[PDB]
RNA sequence: GGUGAAAAGAACCCCGGGAGGGGAGUGAAAUAGAGCCUGAAACCGUGGGCUUACAAGCAGUCACGGCCCCGCAAGGGGUUGU
RNA sequence: CAGUGGAGGCCCGAACCGGUGGGGGAUGCAAACCCCUCGGAUGAGCUGGGGCUAGGAGUGAAAAGCUAACCGAGCCCGGAGA
RNA sequence: GUGCAAGAGCACUCAGGCGCGCGGGAGAACCCUCGCCAAGGAACUCUGCAAGUUGGCCCCGUAACUUCGGGAGAAGGGGUGC
RNA sequence: ACCGGAGCGCUGUCUCGGCGAGGGACCCGGUGAAAUUGAACUGGCCGUGAAGAUGCGGCCUACCCGUGGCAGGACGAAAAGA
RNA sequence: GGGGAGGUUUGGCACCUCGAUGUCGGCUCGUCGCAUCCUGGGGCUGAAGAAGGUCCCAAGGGUUGGGCUGUUCGCCCAUUAAAGCGGCACGCGAGCUGGGUUCAGAACGUCGUGAGACAGUUCGGUCUCUAUCCGCCACGGGCGCAGGAGGCUUGAGGGGGGCUCUUCCUAGUACGAGAGGACCGGAAGGGACGCACCUCUGGUUUCCCAGCUGUCCCUCCAGGGGCAUAAGCUGGGUAGCCAUGUGCGGAAGGGAUAACCGCUGAAAGCAUCUAAGCGGGAAGCCCGCCCCAAGAUGAGGCCUCCCACGGCGUCAAGCCGGUAAGGACCCGGGAAGACUACCCGGUGGAUGGGCCGGGGGUGUAAGCGCCGCGAGGCGUUGAGCCGACCGGUCCCAAUCGUCCGAGGUCU
């Protein structure tokens, strides 16, 4: 309400464009030794277990 | 390192007990004024009827400082209290016998005047 | 003109013949000329010179190539030095004389998003009377309609040091070749590990 | 920046002191603890030190170990059966493990402080 | 270059052994390598360390003394060329390892303040009149 | 304020904790399914066509060219490079 | 003169009443707040409950202050589509 | 409740009650709140604004002026633990 | 707790800043506003124009899109200028 | 007495702006003009020398601290090489202040019968967390760069820096009656400023060590913990970050010029620095030093590594997948850092944590023995505790693994 405040709607056009690096990035998985499920790189993971 | 409004204790007999420096006489803008160097001053207390009174405006230099002072040779100096002795437009000292002691620097700067009457040139 | 290249070790003082004097230690290892470029094959002279030991392994790169078109044992760093074509193969701190003087380049610390203050050494604000929002600000930064803009390079706050940075004319001390040690006159950008190259100044 | 020093720690002195304390308290009462990965790194070493300390025998030893711990019984119990099992593996008394699991609602990684068997 | 240490000691062969252990609190005199107008000299120092600061080599310690009136203090780097003979006098109970609250209270204070430490004064002159009775015969 | 002619208001199965969907079923019609006729506009979104990372702009207009689209061609539609 | 005595719009200081100076806050925790600091603190003291006085009117140690979060004349209808 | 000259003050703590209904990290500038600093000691500034200094009790001791009550906690100093 | 002048004490007020602590700022997960808003594809200089131009002329510069930060412009917002 | 330039003063006009363009000073940050205060160059002098006068050339840089006032200005103290003057909305209040002035309160003088009034005075008196765009400082993601990849580079273009004094040697020589006192060339020290650094000096160092009060607790004694801040207080402190501390910079040098000095030299037999021509000459211009830098789309160079087609479009431009060199993810982490980026490492490994050693800090743990009624003291002891620094050691932790990435158009 004071000071700093928008000149002008800003068009839909820059705004979307603002939003471009605003995308997400799938996770990272791997195939463990013990079941084919899919763990995320250096950890343990529940209905597959470990060792040492 | 002394500065404008700095109160200096006077080394020698001039009559002088303390004066506050005025200007720190150097460069056209020096900053501080350390053992050897030359400042004007005013007299901000003196024994009765000295040689020098009260609010005369002095010539005076720095004989022993708070701020240690290095030598060139690794070793430094410190001394308990900030002191100078009145001198001279001629550049010698208007008093004579000046207890206390002094730094060496005072001889790199031909103030051996000072340093003979000097009891401890340390 | 002499150059080689090497990493700051530390600094402490030594004394000269009587009187103490602050030095920073640097270490120049064997540098081994990898390509000598010649203004026929390039367009100016200069020497390739490396720096630390590799281990093969990490090497797998074409610079195995490069390594094996010269014939030297991989180095880690490797970096030129303009109009300087020595002999043999290899520069020693042998190349320094104690009394000559030398410029040191560097890479200073890293202080990052610094303050303007901290950056431009500039005076910010009154601590007591004035309002406590504007401390160690800039304060100011232009007029009004006219030009009504900021001038470009106007000192503000911002990413500073961790930059190449050159001290010169810094006097080489004792040299000792028994373990490739160079002492030079104390200041000397760069943190203790940082690779720096060490030039002939320029006196005259 | 100044970050040229050890290590790095949340909330202010006191309290992230009584934190290590209070977690090695439960980590040595029941030698898997899971925590979020920053906590756990850092409690991590603190153990170790309580350990390799118990390691030792001396009054002094236990006495000095028993300013972060309180509890004299769990004291015993380092001096007794936990600090004997870890004889002749100088270091590396505990291990840290990357859980796949992040807590819902702050997202946090978790992570496990497992007593090295 | 898994040595950035002694590297550095290595430079470090400026060392001297010829200099007294003296641990702060207990008085001591150093003859300086002062340079008089252009020649050399040995200016005493006799009076109190009050600061010892360690760092491998360039450890530097300081020693403070009134002087007619007025309080001085020195700082000698301890590997120093230039002091010839560092000499112990006393030795007193330290309590402390930096000590300047003696600025504070320069006096008869100061002297009940800092005891004698008899344990090495025992050690000090027992060890000297009897190694000297073994390097005798 | 307004389902439908009628509640016929969606049994039963499937996913789901539920909400909500997907089949099945009613109905002429269910993008008439329950604040449910019609359902415009701003506004948000998915798919496709033309187009854009050496460029200067009240955003259009006039011209030529290229790509896609209706027609056999002549023609016309869309888009925008200069 | 000493003793006893225990006066005061007396002193220091919490509660309680208040708002000096500064900093914070300024789409606030908050349509007047917070922190530090500061005045009074047996009196022309503070406070609960029950009562009375109001619009050219009331109250007012007097600022045109206060009279239901804006008072040089309250608020709500109405003359009124002045 | 204990301690501090006393106390409803301050510190810690019973009984009782609570951790203030977003968290997890990182350890930039800058802002708030807070701690320390060589030498100097008002040079800052419209102003010592702010901050720092001093601080309780016990003893010594205390000026002009006075409406004889004051000024006075004048000032300045010493003691304080076990 | 009125307004002025001075001095002693003591001080980050200052010479002249420095480092440190904590709550924000910053990154990730949950929730998620506001004033403002002709439309915008919104650069510099020197002209110029209703006399202080991103938008006219001439020239110069300039790959597309963000994040942290600063306030010089948008005659910035706010209040139909007291 | 006459002609003009500038647009800093006072003012004239009333042209944009009254559905708002915040006013004087100060602070912060500056930047530009030259009509130059200093430093550099030079002409004339009623210029002996030194010092100075007036005029010319020249912004590169520099242009102090304080007393008085709200002041700008000015006066004054002390110094300086000098303490220049202007523009930028009398630059800068979405940067700060709010002392001045222009709200309400109050008062003096003054005027008015009065209410009130006064560029007359005096005390008091709310300066608004969030930046959308341009601009600016920084840092990334995308694509491009006629094959893909690793390392190293050139430098168009741009930026930074650019100050100055004092003493000494020449020589007490030239000049001068004396007092004074040089040119030119050379040496040393210093002021402010800038960049970098932690040896040293000096800071901080939030739990590294020690002491101390009150209280509550473990466990009665000893010993120890919590709280007194967000360290209860106090004494002291590594690394890191720092200035008060250390180093180093301004050049030298080459080239072209300014005012100005001059050679040869007509026009115009002489004369002239010029009309052809040539030489000298600035703290200034170009370059040289230092930093950025090939989005220099005009996308540059070098060195090295990988290299055919396996299936559709009939020439031509393309598309889908497995790959190569090589790259990314993921992890341990860093004097790198807001984020991202950057750099090192990932078991063929010392990257982090622990542990050992060293450095460092603190300054003689606890327990026991001994002396004293006791508080305590002495011994075992430089003990104990012990962050960050320099190393070492696979005890723990960087497991395992995945994805991407050309097949190189035409004359
Ligand atoms: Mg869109
Ligand atoms: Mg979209
Ligand atoms: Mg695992
Ligand atoms: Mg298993
Ligand atoms: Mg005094
Ligand atoms: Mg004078
Ligand atoms: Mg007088
Ligand atoms: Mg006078
Ligand atoms: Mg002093
Ligand atoms: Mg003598
Ligand atoms: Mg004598
Ligand atoms: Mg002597
Ligand atoms: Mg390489
Ligand atoms: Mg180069
Ligand atoms: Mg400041
Ligand atoms: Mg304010
Ligand atoms: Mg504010
Ligand atoms: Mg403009
Ligand atoms: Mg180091
Ligand atoms: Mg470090
Ligand atoms: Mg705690
Ligand atoms: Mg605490
Ligand atoms: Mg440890
Ligand atoms: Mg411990
Ligand atoms: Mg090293
Ligand atoms: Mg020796
Ligand atoms: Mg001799
Ligand atoms: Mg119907
Ligand atoms: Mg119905
Ligand atoms: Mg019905
Ligand atoms: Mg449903
Ligand atoms: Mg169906
Ligand atoms: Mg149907
Ligand atoms: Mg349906
Ligand atoms: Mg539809
Ligand atoms: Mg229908
Ligand atoms: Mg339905
Ligand atoms: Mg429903
Ligand atoms: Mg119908
Ligand atoms: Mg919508
Ligand atoms: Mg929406
Ligand atoms: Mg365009
Ligand atoms: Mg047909
Ligand atoms: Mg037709
Ligand atoms: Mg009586
Ligand atoms: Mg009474
Ligand atoms: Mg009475
Ligand atoms: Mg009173
Ligand atoms: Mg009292
Ligand atoms: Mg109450
Ligand atoms: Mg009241
Ligand atoms: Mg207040
Ligand atoms: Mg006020
Ligand atoms: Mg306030
Ligand atoms: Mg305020
Ligand atoms: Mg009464
Ligand atoms: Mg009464
Ligand atoms: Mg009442
Ligand atoms: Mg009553
Ligand atoms: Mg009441
Ligand atoms: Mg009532
Ligand atoms: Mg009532
Ligand atoms: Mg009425
Ligand atoms: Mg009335
Ligand atoms: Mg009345
Ligand atoms: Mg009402
Ligand atoms: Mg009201
Ligand atoms: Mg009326
Ligand atoms: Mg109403
Ligand atoms: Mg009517
Ligand atoms: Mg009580
Ligand atoms: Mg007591
Ligand atoms: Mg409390
Ligand atoms: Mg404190
Ligand atoms: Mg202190
Ligand atoms: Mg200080
Ligand atoms: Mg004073
Ligand atoms: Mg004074
Ligand atoms: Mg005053
Ligand atoms: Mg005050
Ligand atoms: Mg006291
Ligand atoms: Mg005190
Ligand atoms: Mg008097
Ligand atoms: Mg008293
Ligand atoms: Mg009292
Ligand atoms: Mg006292
Ligand atoms: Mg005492
Ligand atoms: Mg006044
Ligand atoms: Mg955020
Ligand atoms: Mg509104
Ligand atoms: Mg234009
Ligand atoms: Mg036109
Ligand atoms: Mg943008
Ligand atoms: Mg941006
Ligand atoms: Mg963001
Ligand atoms: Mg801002
Ligand atoms: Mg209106
Ligand atoms: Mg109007
Ligand atoms: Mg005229
Ligand atoms: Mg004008
Ligand atoms: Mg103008
Ligand atoms: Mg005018
Ligand atoms: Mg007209
Ligand atoms: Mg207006
Ligand atoms: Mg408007
Ligand atoms: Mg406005
Ligand atoms: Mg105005
Ligand atoms: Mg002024
Ligand atoms: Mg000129
Ligand atoms: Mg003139
Ligand atoms: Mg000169
Ligand atoms: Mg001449
Ligand atoms: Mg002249
Ligand atoms: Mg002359
Ligand atoms: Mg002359
Ligand atoms: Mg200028
Ligand atoms: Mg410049
Ligand atoms: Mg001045
Ligand atoms: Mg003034
Ligand atoms: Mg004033
Ligand atoms: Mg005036
Ligand atoms: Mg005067
Ligand atoms: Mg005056
Ligand atoms: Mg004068
Ligand atoms: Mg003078
Ligand atoms: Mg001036
Ligand atoms: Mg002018
Ligand atoms: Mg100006
Ligand atoms: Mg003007
Ligand atoms: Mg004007
Ligand atoms: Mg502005
Ligand atoms: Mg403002
Ligand atoms: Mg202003
Ligand atoms: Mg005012
Ligand atoms: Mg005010
Ligand atoms: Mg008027
Ligand atoms: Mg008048
Ligand atoms: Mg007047
Ligand atoms: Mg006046
Ligand atoms: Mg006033
Ligand atoms: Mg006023
Ligand atoms: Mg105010
Ligand atoms: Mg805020
Ligand atoms: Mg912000
Ligand atoms: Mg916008
Ligand atoms: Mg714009
Ligand atoms: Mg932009
Ligand atoms: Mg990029
Ligand atoms: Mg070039
Ligand atoms: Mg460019
Ligand atoms: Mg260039
Ligand atoms: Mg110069
Ligand atoms: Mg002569
Ligand atoms: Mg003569
Ligand atoms: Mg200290
Ligand atoms: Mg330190
Ligand atoms: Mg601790
Ligand atoms: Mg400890
Ligand atoms: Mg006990
Ligand atoms: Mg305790
Ligand atoms: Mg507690
Ligand atoms: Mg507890
Ligand atoms: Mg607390
Ligand atoms: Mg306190
Ligand atoms: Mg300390
Ligand atoms: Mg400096
Ligand atoms: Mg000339
Ligand atoms: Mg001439
Ligand atoms: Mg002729
Ligand atoms: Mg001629
Ligand atoms: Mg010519
Ligand atoms: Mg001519
Ligand atoms: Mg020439
Ligand atoms: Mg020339
Ligand atoms: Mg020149
Ligand atoms: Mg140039
Ligand atoms: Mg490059
Ligand atoms: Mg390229
Ligand atoms: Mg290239
Ligand atoms: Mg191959
Ligand atoms: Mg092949
Ligand atoms: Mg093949
Ligand atoms: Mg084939
Ligand atoms: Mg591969
Ligand atoms: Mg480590
Ligand atoms: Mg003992
Ligand atoms: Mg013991
Ligand atoms: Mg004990
Ligand atoms: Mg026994
Ligand atoms: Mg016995
Ligand atoms: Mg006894
Ligand atoms: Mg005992
Ligand atoms: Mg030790
Ligand atoms: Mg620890
Ligand atoms: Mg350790
Ligand atoms: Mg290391
Ligand atoms: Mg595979
Ligand atoms: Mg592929
Ligand atoms: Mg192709
Ligand atoms: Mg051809």
């Amino acid at each position: 309400a004071k000071h700093p405040v928008p000149k002008k709607k800003t068009s839909k056009a820059r705004r979307d464009a603002r939003r471009s690096h605003h995308a997400l990035t799938p996770p990272i998985l791997v195939p463990c030794p013990e079941c084919k499920a899919m763990k995320p790189p250096h950890t343990v993971c529940p209905e597959c277990g470990y060792y040492a | 390192m002394i500065q404008p409004q700095t109160y200096l204790e006077v080394a020698d007999n001039t009559g002088a007990r303390k004066i506050m420096c005025i200007r720190v006489l150097k460069g056209s803008n020096a900053k501080y004024a350390t053992v050897g160097d030359v400042i004007v001053a005013s007299v901000k207390e003196a024994i009765p009827r000295g040689a020098v009174k009260e609010g005369d405006v002095v010539k005076a230099v720095v004989v022993r400082t708070k701020k240690e002072v290095k030598r060139p040779d690794g070793s430094a100096i410190r001394f308990d209290d900030n002191a100078a002795v009145i001198i001279n437009n001629q550049l010698e000292p208007r008093g004579t016998r000046v207890f206390g002691p002094v730094a060496r620097e005072l001889r790199e700067k031909g103030f051996m005047k000072i340093v003979s009457l000097a009891p401890e040139v340390l | 003109m002499k150059g080689i290249l090497g990493v700051k070790v530390g600094m402490t003082r030594i004394f000269r013949d009587d009187r103490a004097v602050p030095v920073t230690v640097i270490l120049a290892g064997p540098c081994p000329v990898v390509q000598r470029r010649t203004p026929e094959k390039d367009g100016y002279t200069a020497v390739q010179l490396g720096f630390l030991p590799q281990n093969p392994k990490r090497v797998n790169r074409p610079l195995k190539g490069h390594f094996a078109k010269a014939g030297v044992e991989p180095v880690r760093i490797l970096r030129e030095i303009r109009d300087f074509n020595p002999e043999g193969d290899t520069v020693t701190v042998e190349i320094f004389k104690p009394g000559e003087r030398v410029d040191v380049t560097g890479t200073s610390k890293g202080r990052g998003f610094a303050g303007v203050m901290k950056r431009w050494n500039f005076a910010g604000g009154p601590d007591s009377h004035g309002a406590h929002k504007i401390h160690r600000h800039p304060g100011s930064i232009g007029n009004r309609k006219t030009p009504g803009r900021v001038y470009k390079g106007k000192k503000m706050a911002g990413h500073y040091g961790a930059e190449r940075v050159t001290v010169m004319n810094l006097e080489v001390v004792d040299v000792i070749p028994e373990e490739n040690l160079l002492l030079v006159k104390g200041a000397v950008p760069g943190p203790n590990g940082g690779l720096v190259i060490v030039r002939e100044t320029k006196k005259a | 920046r100044h970050l040229k020093s050890g290590r790095k720690l949340n909330r202010h002195s006191s309290h992230r002191l009584a934190l290590y304390r209070n977690q090695a308290k439960s980590l040595l009462t029941h030698g898997r603890i899971t925590t979020t990965v920053p906590k756990a790194k850092e409690l991590r070493g603190f153990v170790d030190h309580l350990i390799h300390l118990a390691k030792r025998g001396d009054l002094h030893a236990r006495r000095l170990v028993l300013r972060d711990l309180q509890d004299v019984k769990l004291v015993r119990k380092l001096f007794d059966e936990i600090a004997p099992r870890y004889r002749d593996r100088q270091g590396g008394y505990t291990r840290v493990l990357k859980l796949a699991e992040r807590r819902r609602g702050d997202g946090a990684p978790l992570a496990l402080v497992e007593l090295v068997e | 270059m898994n040595r950035g240490a002694l590297i550095k000691l290595v430079e470090s062969r400026y060392v001297r052994t010829d200099l007294p252990e003296f641990r702060p609190g207990d008085t001591v005199r150093v003859s300086y390598k002062v340079k008089e107008g252009n020649r050399t000299r040995i200016q005493d120092f006799e009076g109190i360390v009050i600061r010892i600061r360690r760092n491998g080599f360039n450890t530097t310690f300081t020693v403070r003394k009134v002087s007619y009136g007025v309080g001085v203090e020195r700082i000698f780097p301890l590997h120093s060329p230039l002091i010839q003979k560092i000499d112990i006098v006393q030795r007193g109970r330290a309590r402390r390892a930096k000590l300047y609250f003696i600025r504070n209270l320069s006096d008869r204070e100061i002297r009940r303040k800092l005891r004698a430490d008899r344990k090495r004064i025992d050690k000090d002159r027992a060890a000297e009149r009897a190694a000297k009775e073994e390097v005798q015969k």
